[PDB]
């Protein structure tokens, strides 16, 4: 039903040969841009910074965490909506009722916060990742992602979403420097 | 011309899994790899001859090496994996049946036959069919046999 359109951009170079840690600009301009644009985030990855373009490391946590403040990128309020599936992620479960609520959850946040940014630990390497939830589709029970790592938008199933917001809102897999991971929104965007 | 092969590196906790990856793809060597926001898994670009290209991406179990179990999201259409222990250690050895037992559980070759697997024995600087395709001796610190390993799991990938 509810299907936003942003650009998609792949922290890939365009030869796929070289991977950079453009993970969180890459969702940062997806959740920023409009109608198939690009947002306006030169000022802070060619000014001299050494966590775009880089092929070893990204931006660092605590950098990151402010940088969001800046750029009015907001975590989602903690609604009741939102409590019951933070618990249910708790527990690993993706019962008929959870996966109703997931299914109004995500389709409630991206009708009045718009496309949504998840930062949560990656899954094949030691640091975070960032990627972004931009539509959803009932029929097929599955979510449009914004994953820099594909050369595309991707259409995943709902338990494979599930078990990535898992990663961000399960206290069995957050470390120490995982106080940033979680759901964020733009806090400009209004339907 | 261009080949995309998937490979998880699975393993318990202080084996070298990371320090492995880190040798490998990014030539690099340390006792504490901090967090950053950037990728979901490493890649490495491999030559492999002057008709073939190779983007290997390798998968680090990472936060699911304390608890041992595998979801579909990491290990979807992986085709290759390496195995890894500390040989200073004998508890993180026991462990390697574990590994390998919840791999085959998971994922497989489109025939039905297990995906290649190699065994590290990490830390060499200081046999038995389980279903392995190969072992070696290396060492994440000396850079010894880490290559090899690579194009060792490369060569049965590109078999099937
Ligand atoms: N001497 C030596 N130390 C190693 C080797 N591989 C890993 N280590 C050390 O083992 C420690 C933990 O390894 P780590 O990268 O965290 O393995 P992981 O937990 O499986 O990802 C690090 O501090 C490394 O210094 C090796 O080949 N030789
Ligand atoms: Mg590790």
């Amino acid at each position: 039903q509810i299907i936003h359109h942003r650009n998609f951009q792949s922290q890939f170079d365009t030869t796929g040969n070289t991977l950079y840690n453009n993970a969180w600009v890459c969702s940062l301009n997806v959740i920023k841009s409009r109608d198939g644009n690009n947002y306006s985030a030169l000022e802070d990855i060619t000014s001299d910074n050494q966590a775009f373009n880089n092929i070893l490391e990204g931006i660092d946590i605590i950098e990151c965490e402010n940088l969001l403040k800046e750029m009015n990128v907001q975590k989602i309020p903690e609604s009741s909506l939102f409590t019951n599936i933070k618990e249910a992620l708790q527990a690993e479960v993706f019962n008929s009722t959870v996966e109703d609520d997931f299914e109004s959850f995500i389709s409630y946040e991206l009708q009045n916060h718009g496309p949504l940014m998840l930062i949560r630990p990656s899954l094949g390497s030691e640091c975070l990742h960032a990627e972004c939830i931009v539509g959803y589709d009932s029929e097929v029970k599955k979510v449009l992602i914004y994953d820099s790592m594909n050369t595309s938008p991707e259409w995943q199933s709902n338990i494979d979403v599930y078990d990535k917001l898992t990663l961000a809102f399960n206290d069995k897999y957050k470390n120490e420097d995982c106080s940033i991971c979680g759901l964020y929104y733009d806090g400009v965007y209004e339907p | 011309r261009e080949h995309l092969f998937k490979v998880l590196v699975i393993g318990e906790l202080g084996v070298g899994k990371t320090s492995i990856i880190k040798r490998y793809v990014h030539q690099l060597f340390s006792q504490h790899y901090r967090a950053t926001i950037g990728v979901d898994f490493a890649l490495k670009v491999l030559n492999w001859d002057s008709r073939t290209l190779v983007r290997l991406q390798l998968w680090d179990i990472a936060g699911q090496e304390r608890f041992g179990n595998m979801t579909r999201v990491y290990y979807k259409e992986a085709v290759g994996a390496f195995v890894v222990f500390d040989i200073s250690r004998s508890s993180t050895f026991e462990a390697v049946l574990k590994w390998k037992s919840d791999l085959d559980s998971k994922v497989h070759l489109p025939n039905g036959s297990p995906i290649p697997a190699v065994l590290l024995a990490n830390k060499c600087d200081k046999d038995k069919e389980h279903g392995f395709a190969g072992w070696f001796e290396t060492s994440a610190k000396d850079n010894i046999n880490i290559e090899e390993a690579a194009r060792f799991l490369v060569e049965k990938i590109l078999v099937n």
